[PDB]
């Protein structure tokens, strides 16, 4: 349910491909397979000691009287104390793109963003991003852009000007789940 | 064996991606790269590559992050925290502060204390202790995410590293100057008594 | 006549549409009884504006105490029970240590004790306007007769 | 924060309007002649 | 990237560079910033309600400063600035704390006006100022109607103009009081670089090293932190053990 | 002889809390859940309420031709005895046309502030009309073009409604006084109607106590707000300013707060030239 | 004009103005130099008036550079708290703590409204931290006025000197009149937050003071006080009221207990009592009685 | 010269203070909220003065 | 002692950045105020570096400091080391022109922003040039200073030409009566347009 809510909220409510294949495997039909699954998916904590501690609540035996309350309490305690459960229940974030400074320096906050070939199809295959000069640069007033120049014609402007920086604003992130959802919607709602 | 465990982690990452492509056999051209399992395995790869030598630590935000972007895998908060910790161990603070500024701008409800620990460890390694004090004061101001004993460990070790630092502008004319920063220690400990950080959860040294 | 703007006339249906959008944006306002959807009384839209302004402007005492403890680092306990009111109050006191003659010798103890017991005054101050807030039970803490 | 602040030693935090210690007291001890006019 | 031959383009690019770096921009105005007539400003528009007890503040709009009584007797606490706003031209009296000017630098006492470059002289040792007329009072820029009857003798006018005019070298002397001058700033450490000429220099500001040594030698009192999070012990704290009792 | 420490410029005294910069594309994305001040939505340069209302527009839709106007105007009684000739098909087509017109009106008035939900609902309405058209209309495939014309016309109607009655109302931020005169009109409307709003017969004691506790602090500062709630406050203040303004300035005026206060010293009162 | 008044109003004015001398609230939530969160007053005393004046130039320059460094450390944190952050669940639980809100019943604030109340307070931190920083960059040695609060931070305020003369014989021949005197300058530091780093730096001025020149410290800070309505309840008057005989001399020790009165938080259940019958006897709700006794079913 | 002398600067400041005096704005100022004894008590005697 | 620190040092030296082992000791080296005081003490109040207003009876705090070249002279193309008798007055007039341009931009909301895109920057500059060409130059704000003389606009127009300090008829004629309006950047751009028209190589001894 948590993974389905994460895949729903990654798009904004349809589902994302985030909840197609999660990090939990299916449980075997054996109590020994249950102990195997709890030891290999929540093995950073002692599961049996947590379930023994979560049995009583203010003297009341929850395990013999209120069964779904005890199951919810033990599941919450296991999900709290386990670090691997905390690392496997994370919300999908957008992809932070690198950026380089402008060639014609207009602002120190305006930067040329590094674009994934998933975002823009075609073009040449690129090298690694750091070699051209793309690093992590972001602040409170940072703006990211694609930088070209207006094409000079045979006219009065030849060399006195610095070939004015025609800009086109791009985003600071790549929401991969929303791109996959919109591509599947274009593969589905068009058909 | 940093390089050998790094090669084994890369090989097991390739094995994992092959088995994820097998296990996913709509979203058909966007699998298994759009799933949670690919992001979890990439986070495990970054967490293992942090353990290895300096080459793989430097390759975590260089090669591994660009490969994760080119593959189309959506990252999580542990991805950015491990990239920040790799840049912290490299000593590059402007990129780590840029990543935390990106996280403050866009996904601010998901930030945990490991990013603050990454910045504390990195400004301790870059020997910019005023930034360590600024990060600790910000963490005391916001009070969320909660300060682990690793926060107090990194901040008090930055204080002890700055206090044992010799200076060269007075050329030790009378005494050592930085020892007065140890006077900050009875303050911050009291802040721990307000933060609920137990002082018995500190190392013996 | 060129620097004048015709005053636009707003119908009640457009106001009801924007109020429906406001309720769908903030459902906890309707759930807590702040605004409604209806527009029966002719003074209803101004009443919902006043309710929105009161909700977005009035800070409860426990929330204000927690916010003041957060960034301004105001010390003191904070009561979350409805029988505990939070009073933001000032405390004035004097610190005095000698550094000329009574800095150290065998007299230094009783002189420092004399300076401390002579400075035993603590001035606790509170505005009555800070006491005129709502309690945990919804009633005002200090009213006019209080 | 640090014991010695950044405004003391950092050249990027230098006050541009700050003046030297010697010019103002030399200016203040100048003696200007009072009689500028012919009658008064 | 900008045209270096163009002056306005270069100065606009300098303005944009200092605006992007955070040096220039809208900052809350101090009284010392030179609030004068004809100043563009961003002032918070005050709102008037009869139910409001003190005042209601609003959004910062653009305005001009009409007048500002800088005298403490013409303008008591809290200080007011008369402004006229951009949208409706309404003349109001806003408080000085709700006033934001476009600063040009961080460290300025008068951040409003810009820096100006001074002229350069190669041999600046000779520079002549009239002692009687330092700002040139007695010269007249405008032509009066009575200069036809003024005496047309030349030598008597250049004689006094070259008599009382003194070179800048002999105006002031470097005495021995200047060598023992105390620093107007607090030094880092006492510098023995110039200790051959000073001969009696006592600083009026204790250096940062000496403050740090005097701070590093004495301990702190643990009860100065005065932290409190539980509350007051209403029953026990005044009834504790007899040696440590209240 | 220099320093080996990190050299950094001092921190900027430019107030970034009141500095309204240029709107980024991520800001226009997250503008649906953005909390801003009244100066933020009605800014003098880059107003964000106009951007919030301009992301509700359906792009690339256009007013259809007068040929399409003559097509869509007469479909109930001149084209309907051409697709079929029998009674039950004519009755079904009349009922379907009336129901699609009624639900198109319901669609253009229902989801005014959600563009994607309106688009999805209109697509579902158009497909459920086209399928039941393809059951019994055939007649040479005329009604499907007339339904695509209705799809164009209904998509133009919402984009014109939110243009004329929302965008062209909140367009001139200087007429609205950059949001602060909106708050002035609200406080004057409360100043006119204490008997209807804050009394012993109007509200409870807790509402009056909270209103008095808001207005008795040292500085009463106006709260930051969401864009739809800002549009609500702006529209109700535009409606309420007509009663507070005297009768000579009710229709044509300069500024939203014009004649609300009795005596105002204006800068434009002396220079008549 | 001219001023002519009743004498009874003038008699009431002149006593009210002197009795309300120190009835002042220093740390108010307001604009610049009047409003603050903590107020430090450092009263410097020395034997000569130029000794205390030269010290008050040495300490004010010290607390200007220190206080600008600390407020810049707080301003760099406030501008990070305004860029974005996660709402504390304990902070969200503090807003949803009252039973009845202003609008009747529970007012359920979400994470949007609680972060809005936190943003509107941190916007006041930026306007108050910039007010201190701008007044720390003004006093250049070319033009310095540290006695004006609008010009410099911190400002120096004048205090009347303590002067005590002695009348003694110089022999029944003559009388000598010598006076002991010492002079005072106080330094007012108004910070819009509580900083223990600044209080530590303020206390160690006593270790590098001038010759024969000491100091004392004043601190007026804001502190939250809880009025517990269960330890100190609001009850009716008793049936037999108190008289003047309960307020005799030595009735402060023999007639009255110290506040508060001990009220029993434990009780014993009687024979025929039920959950509705004990709660009737204790004057509480039945569900409130079971929440305090969740061990026993 | 300046505009006024020492006692003249004092009583011109007292008229600017009373011109902007509002008794609800004297909340917690102390004795600095007392509104210039001469002009304040003159207003309280208008039932007897009657210009 | 660590191989990690050695690899990090070699990586940072290959990047061209500061080694973190050179940050082992703190150097608060030579503050600017001490350097200025040593320069004044060595040169006996530093005559020649002070302006002429320093030798006047009531100097401002800007006259108390030494002479530095600020960012005003960076745009003036005619500025040399030694100006020829009238260039400094033209430079001061251009500086006051840009100060009035800054005032007009602060009046009408045309000040720059931090995240300014170059298209928005060019639009704001074109609007500022449109609103500044119709505003007359204020001469009351033109403040004469340390050594320069009071020169009218007509003397500069007769000496330097009508193109250097233009009339509205002049800027309407170049982009397409003696009065001065505030200068615009597009007019000076048009004026400039019209005026312009093997690793480890070894030496021979080791070979």
């Amino acid at each position: 349910q948590t993974l389905q809510n994460n895949a729903v909220e990654a798009v904004g409510a349809g589902s994302a491909p985030w909840s197609i294949l999660g990090p939990l495997t299916a449980i075997g039909p054996t109590a020994e397979d249950t102990m195997v699954w709890l030891q290999q998916h929540y093995g950073d904590v002692d599961v049996m000691s947590i379930m023994r501690w979560a049995r009583f609540r203010k003297g009341k035996d929850l395990m013999a009287k209120d069964r779904p309350q005890y199951l919810a309490r033990a599941a919450a305690w296991i999900e709290l104390l386990s670090k691997r459960n905390r690392e496997m229940e994370e919300v999908p974030l957008t992809y932070m793109r690198k950026s380089k400074p402008l060639v014609l320096d207009t602002n120190s906050n305006v930067r040329v963003a590094w674009q994934t070939p998933l975002m823009r199809s075609g073009g040449p295959p690129r090298l690694l991003a750091r070699e051209e000069g793309y690093v992590f640069h972001h602040s409170n007033s940072s703006r990211f852009v694609e930088e070209t120049y207006r094409h000079p014609g045979e006219s009065l402007q030849s060399r006195y000007l610095a070939l004015q920086p025609l800009h086109t604003e791009v985003s600071a992130k790549e929401d991969f789940q929303r791109l996959y959802y919109q591509a599947q919607k274009h593969h589905k709602q068009q058909e | 064996n940093g390089e050998e465990r790094a090669q084994e982690a890369y090989r097991w990452f390739d094995l994992a991606l092959t088995s994820l492509a097998v296990d996913c056999g709509h979203f058909v051209p966007y699998l298994p790269q759009g799933t949670a399992a690919a992001s979890h395995i990439t986070n495990a790869l970054m967490r293992t590559l942090l353990t290895c030598g300096y080459t793989h630590v430097a390759a975590i935000p260089d090669s591994v992050y660009d490969r994760m972007g080119s593959m189309g895998i959506s990252p999580t908060i542990s991805t950015y925290e491990l990239v920040m910790l790799a840049l912290s161990l490299q000593g590059n603070m402007v990129e780590a502060e840029s990543i935390l500024s990106f996280l403050r701008s866009h996904h601010s409800e998901h930030i945990t204390v490991e990013s603050f620990n990454a910045l504390l460890l990195g400004h301790r390694e870059a020997r910019q202790f005023d930034c360590c004090d600024a990060i600790w004061q910000e963490l005391v101001d916001r009070r969320w995410p909660r300060a682990s004993p690793l926060t107090a460990e990194l901040y008090l070790r930055s204080i002890m590293d700055h206090a044992n630092t010799p200076t060269s502008e007075p050329l030790q004319s009378f005494a050592n100057i930085n020892v007065v920063e140890k006077k900050k220690v009875p303050l911050v400990l009291a802040q721990m008594d307000e933060l609920g950080v137990p002082r018995t959860h500190l190392s013996r040294v | 006549n060129m620097n004048v703007v015709q005053r636009p006339c707003i119908e009640d249906g457009l106001l009801s549409l924007v109020l429906e959008a406001v309720t769908k944006r903030h459902p906890n306002w309707v759930k807590a009884g702040v605004i409604q959807t209806t527009l029966k009384d002719p003074f209803d839209a101004l009443r919902w504006m006043m309710h929105i302004f009161i909700r977005l402007s009035y800070v409860p005492h426990a929330g204000a105490a927690t916010i003041a403890r957060l960034s301004r680092r105001r010390i003191g306990p904070i009561g979350l029970e409805p029988h505990q009111f939070n009073v933001p109050a000032e405390l004035g006191f004097v610190e005095q240590y000698d550094n000329l003659q009574y800095k150290r010798y065998d007299w230094q103890g009783w002189y420092q004790r004399m300076l401390d017991v002579h400075n035993r005054n603590v001035s606790l101050r509170c505005r009555i306007c800070d006491l005129q807030r709502l309690d945990g039970n919804g009633v005002q803490f200090v009213d006019m007769q209080t | 924060s640090a014991n010695i602040p950044r405004s003391v030693w950092d050249p990027a935090q230098h006050n541009p309007n700050w003046s030297d210690s010697y010019g103002h007291d030399i200016t203040n001890r100048r003696a200007w002649p009072a009689r500028k006019w012919t009658v008064g | 990237a900008y045209n270096r031959g163009n002056y306005v383009e270069t100065q606009d690019s300098i303005w944009e560079e200092q605006t992007a770096s955070g040096q220039e921009g809208w900052s809350p105005a101090t009284h010392a910033d030179g609030l004068r007539e004809g100043l563009p400003v961003r002032a918070r528009r005050p709102i008037f309600s009869s139910s409001a007890e003190q005042r209601i503040a609003g959004g910062p709009q653009r305005a001009v400063i009409i007048q500002y009584h800088h005298q403490p007797f013409f303008n008591p606490e809290p200080r007011l600035v008369k402004v006229a706003f951009q949208c409706d031209g309404t003349i109001m009296e806003v408080p000085i704390s709700d006033v934001m000017i476009w600063q040009r630098r961080y460290h300025g006492p008068e951040r409003t006006v810009g820096d100006e470059s001074r002229r350069y002289n190669p041999a600046a040792m000779r520079r002549y100022v009239d002692v009687t007329d330092p700002f040139n009072e007695k010269t007249s820029n405008t032509e009066h109607f009575l200069d036809k009857y003024e005496p047309k003798r030349n030598a008597d006018t250049v004689a006094d103009k070259y008599r009382t005019t003194k070179q800048i070298t002999e105006i002031d002397k470097w005495t021995r009081y200047d060598s023992a001058r105390a620093d107007n700033y607090r030094p880092l450490s006492i510098s023995h670089r110039r200790d051959y000429i000073r001969m009696g220099y006592i600083p009026r500001y204790t250096p940062w090293e000496w403050i740090a040594i005097q701070e590093a030698d004495q301990p702190l009192i643990a009860e100065q932190i005065r932290q409190d999070n539980i509350g007051t012990s209403y029953f026990f704290s005044l009834n504790r053990y007899w040696r440590y009792k209240a | 002889t220099l320093h080996n420490q990190r050299s950094a410029a001092p921190e900027s005294s430019v107030s970034q809390s009141h500095t309204v910069n240029a709107p980024t594309v991520d800001e226009c994305e997250m503008l649906a859940e953005r909390w801003g001040t009244m100066n933020y939505w009605h800014n003098d340069t880059f107003p964000r309420l106009v951007v919030f209302l301009k992301k509700l527009l359906v792009p690339d839709v256009s007013p259809l031709s007068p040929t399409a106007e003559s097509l869509l105007s007469m479909f109930e009684k001149v084209v309907i005895p051409k697709l079929t000739s029998d009674e039950e098909d004519r009755r079904k087509l009349v009922s379907l046309w009336s129901e699609t017109t009624l639900q198109a009106e319901a669609a253009v008035t229902k989801f005014l502030f959600q563009r994607g939900s309106f688009e999805s609902m209109l697509h579902r309405i158009i497909t459920d009309a086209l399928e039941k058209m393809s059951t019994l209309a055939l007649g040479g495939q005329e009604g499907n073009l007339a339904l695509e014309a209705l799809k164009r016309q209904t998509l133009f109607k919402r984009n014109d409604y939110i243009q004329k009655r929302l965008i062209d109302v909140v367009s001139n931020s200087a007429y609205l006084g950059y949001g602060d005169s909106v708050w002035q009109v609200f406080f004057a409307a409360v100043e006119a109607n204490e008997e209807n709003l804050l009394s012993d017969r109007a509200t409870t004691d807790a509402i009056r106590a909270a209103w008095e506790g808001v207005m008795r602090e040292d500085v009463v500062r106006l709260p930051d707000v969401t864009g739809v709630v800002a549009l609500y406050l702006t529209l109700v203040c535009i409606r309420e300013s007509g009663r507070l303004v005297p009768e000579e300035l009710k229709e044509l005026s300069s500024g939203l707060e014009d004649g609300v206060r009795p005596g105002v010293r204006k800068l434009q009162q002396y220079p008549l030239i | 004009f001219p001023f002519q008044w009743k004498t009874e109003d003038w008699y009431e004015y002149e006593v009210a103005k002197v009795r309300n001398r120190r009835f002042v609230f220093e740390n108010t939530e307001e604009d610049g130099i009047r409003g603050s969160e903590v107020t430090y007053k450092i009263v410097l005393e020395g034997f000569w008036d130029h000794h205390v004046m030269k010290l008050a130039e040495d300490v004010c320059m010290f607390l200007k550079d220190v206080g600008r460094q600390i407020v810049e450390e707080k301003l760099v944190a406030v501008r990070r708290l305004l860029q974005g952050g996660a709402v504390d669940p304990e902070l969200l639980a503090a807003f949803n703590c009252a039973r009845a809100g202003p609008f009747g019943g529970l007012d359920e604030y979400d994470k949007e409204e609680v972060a809005n109340f936190l943003r509107s307070d941190l916007r006041r931190l930026e306007e108050q931290c910039l007010s201190v920083i701008n007044r720390c960059n003004v006093p250049v040695p070319g033009a310095t006025n540290i006695y004006d609060p609008h010009t410099s931070w911190p400002h120096v305020e004048k205090l009347e000197p303590w002067v005590r003369m002695a009348e003694f014989w110089t022999s029944e021949m003559s009388t000598a009149h010598y006076e002991f005197r010492k002079f005072f300058r106080v330094i007012i530091c108004k910070l819009p937050f509580q900083s223990t780093e600044f209080e530590k730096r303020m206390y160690d001025i006593r270790h590098w003071l001038h010759r024969q020149t000491s100091c004392e410290f004043h601190t007026i800070y804001r502190r939250n006080v809880i009025h517990d309505s269960a330890v100190f309840p609001t009850e009716h008057d008793p049936a037999t009221p108190t008289t003047h005989e309960h307020h005799r001399m030595f009735s402060f020790a023999l007639d009255w207990q110290s506040a508060p009165v001990n009220r029993l938080s434990t009780d014993t259940v009687h024979e025929g009592e039920s959950w509705d019958a004990v709660a009737q006897r204790l004057g509480c709700s039945v569900g409130e009685l079971k929440d305090a006794n969740a061990e026993r079913e | 010269f300046n505009e006024f002398d020492a006692k003249g600067r004092e009583y011109v400041q007292y008229m600017r203070e009373f011109a902007r005096f509002d008794p609800r704005k004297s909340r917690g100022n102390g004795q600095k909220g007392f509104p210039f004894r001469d002009a304040y008590l003159t207003k309280m005697n208008e039932a007897n003065q009657k210009t | 002692q660590n191989k990690f620190d050695i690899m990090r040092r070699e990586d940072r030296l290959s990047k061209g950045e500061q080694d973190l082992t050179e940050r082992n000791t703190i150097h608060y080296g030579v503050p600017i105020q001490q350097i200025v005081d040593e320069f004044v003490f060595r040169h006996r109040n530093a005559r020649g570096e002070r302006p002429l207003d320093y030798f006047k009876p009531f100097p401002n705090f800007r006259a108390l400091r030494l002479n530095r070249m600020y960012r005003d002279v960076e745009g003036f193309s005619l500025m040399k080391q030694r100006p020829e008798f009238l260039e400094w007055e033209l430079f001061t007039r251009y500086r006051q022109h840009h100060q009035q341009r800054r005032r007009l931009a602060l009046l009408h909301g045309l000040e720059p922003v931090a995240n300014e895109t170059a298209q928005e920057r060019d639009t704001r500059r074109h609007r500022l040039d449109e609103i500044c060409e119709r505003t007359p130059f204020d001469e009351r704000e033109m403040r004469v200073n340390d050594d320069e003389m009071r020169v009218s606009v007509e003397t500069l127009r007769s000496w330097f030409g009508v193109y250097m300090l233009p009339s509205p008829t002049v800027v309407n004629a170049v982009l397409g009566d003696t009065r001065e309006h505030v200068l615009s950047s597009r007019y000076l751009n048009r004026l400039l347009l019209l005026e312009s028209y093997v690793p480890h190589e070894q030496p021979q001894e080791v070979l």
